[PDB]
RNA sequence: UUGAUGUCACGGAACAGGAACUUGAACAACAUCGUUAC
């Protein structure tokens, strides 16, 4: 009977979200008091204050990351002497995730679990050779999977993040979220459940803004913010 | 984004039943060649006054307090 | 601050007296007027607490008003707005409030359902704006003259139905006595 | 549709103020379909 929006606690639903109750809101469409029935009565969470939302601009801006060394692909291309194109690799089926396996029942006891973080492993050594990960059989060229071109491990990119009007602890937590500890790693890209995609981010110089004239490279204040 | 004839604006009015139900693309398609709107001058005023009528109908579809554009300064000396 | 007041008025709305409905309409109008211009109270990004009950009450208020659009809501709100505008300090804020009133209620006075309070306060706003015009050409500006003429036209719109009003008649005579000393004719 | 002895209207800039802006990893695993038998 209930929607999936009422299967979790009311504090973890997105602020500035949607209408899940039984009455239709379309009746109050031509009035300015409609937008007050879609926001949380307390305000904005810590993530809808750094990153933006509708009717509020976020105060952190990302950038385009560019390569610096030579590519060093995974499978060498078919045209030799051309170190700017790689070879193809065929993946597995990769279809849609079922949410009726984490919420198995139907009554009231089964809430919504957390946020589905994929694990780090090494199962691309079986894809690169042309086998399935579960069974050892070969992969057929069905009209349902993809044939991609991929980079290998050992490359180096470089990007830049601009930020304004942050507190001290917000910057400390953003740096803790950018660089992880010594043994951990992030995950981005395609086919994350097959080992593909594992990055690690290090932090180079940090430059603050004192006035409109000087800028005052602030590398000596990182061990403070983090702790704070 | 699929390439088919299902836009979110120019294809309002298309249902499964009575598939002869006209949409806005068909209406604007059969009006662009009527042997009287074939020259340049007669198509321009057609679009202009059609848009003016649709704006006049859309204006009074609110419920809050509505401000006027510019009502002051009519100095005629 | 302007969103807690809507809920304080929504808590004890009785939907029968003509005082709590007026207070609810006043709170809604003040929130909308706070949004139209960009003040510092635009950063408040909260909402209403009890969603289904408040949705029922707001839909019943916007539904049990359409049969009683007798002009009892906006007329009283702009009447109190002008009454608060009269007793101000230095002329700057008086001028700005007058032009805001004129801009906001100029539309709702162009139909057959035109209240006497709405037209009366619009004519008073035109007449009071006509006095605050700083001259710059060794002569009277024409905007003062046409403010007086517009006040006369609206007070004539009222006095066309009735004969004596004792309130609009005095505005008519004020506008005529002001047109006389500006080099014009009676 | 003017009236004569007296028209600088080529005697007068439709002018002046307002960021089409804000929010969004091209990503992905568990089934689908209903009845048989005493």
């Amino acid at each position: 009977d209930r929607m999936i929006g009422k299967r979790m606690s009311a504090d973890l639903r997105p602020c500035h979200g949607d209408w899940v109750e039984d009455g239709d809101l379309s009746a109050l469409n031509a009035y300015p008091e409609k937008r007050l029935l879609l926001r949380h009565p307390k305000g904005l969470c810590p993530a809808c204050r750094l990153f933006g939302t509708g009717s509020y601009k976020g105060r952190v801006r990302f950038g385009f990351a560019s390569l610096e060394n030579d590519p060093e692909w995974l499978i060498p291309g078919k045209n030799p002497g051309d170190p700017f194109h790689g070879g193809p690799v065929m993946l597995s089926l990769l279809e849609r995730p079922r949410p009726t396996w984490s919420i198995p029942g139907s009554d009231n006891k089964f809430k919504v679990p957390g946020r589905k973080f994929y694990v780090h492993h090494h199962a691309w050594k079986t894809i690169k050779d042309g086998n399935h990960p579960t069974t050892g059989k070969a992969i057929e060229q069905s009209p349902n999977n993809r044939t991609v071109e991929a980079l290998a491990g050992g490359n180096s990119f470089s990007f830049e993040i601009a930020f304004e009007n942050l507190k001290e602890w917000e910057l400390g937590l953003l740096i803790h979220s950018l660089q992880l500890e010594k043994g951990l790693a992030h995950k981005l890209g395609m086919a994350k459940s097959m080992g593909f995609g594992s990055v690690e981010i290090d932090v180079e110089s940090v430059r603050l803004r004192k006035d409109w004239k000087q800028w005052r490279n602030g590398n000596s204040e990182i061990p403070n913010w983090l702790g704070k | 984004h699929d390439g088919k004839d299902d836009h979110y604006l120019w294809d309002i009015g298309k249902k499964k039943k009575d598939e002869n139900s006209v949409t806005i693309r068909q209406i604007l398609t059969t009006s662009a060649d009527t042997k009287e709107l074939k020259n340049a001058g007669k198509w321009r005023e057609f679009c202009e006054k059609l848009g003016e009528a649709l704006y006049l109908k859309s204006k009074d579809m609110s419920g809050g307090l509505k401000i006027t554009r510019r009502i002051l300064g009519d100095a005629e000396f | 601050n302007p969103i807690r007041d809507i809920q304080d008025r929504l808590k004890t709305a009785k939907f029968d007296n003509k005082d709590d409905m007026m207070n609810l309409a006043s709170s809604l109008y003040k929130y909308e007027k706070q949004l139209m211009d960009s003040s510092e109270a635009t950063l408040c990004q909260q909402g209403l607490s009890n969603r289904p009950n408040s949705f029922s009450q707001l839909s019943q208020f916007r539904d049990s008003d359409i049969q009683s659009k007798a002009g009892g809501q906006t007329g009283k709100f702009w009447q109190n707005e002008y009454e608060a505008c009269k007793n101000f300090q230095t002329h700057k804020e008086r001028r700005e409030t007058l032009e805001q009133i004129i801009r906001f209620l100029q539309n709702g006075a162009e139909e057959k359902d035109a209240d006497d309070l709405l037209l009366k306060t619009l004519a008073r706003a035109y007449f009071h704006r006509g006095l605050l015009y700083r001259p710059k050409g060794f002569s009277v500006p024409a905007r003062k003259v046409e403010a007086m003429k517009k006040a006369i036209a609206y007070c004539e719109i009222i006095l066309d139905k009735n004969e004596e009003e004792s309130e609009a008649l005095r505005i008519w005579l004020y506008a005529a006595m002001e047109l006389r000393r500006c080099g014009e004719e009676y």
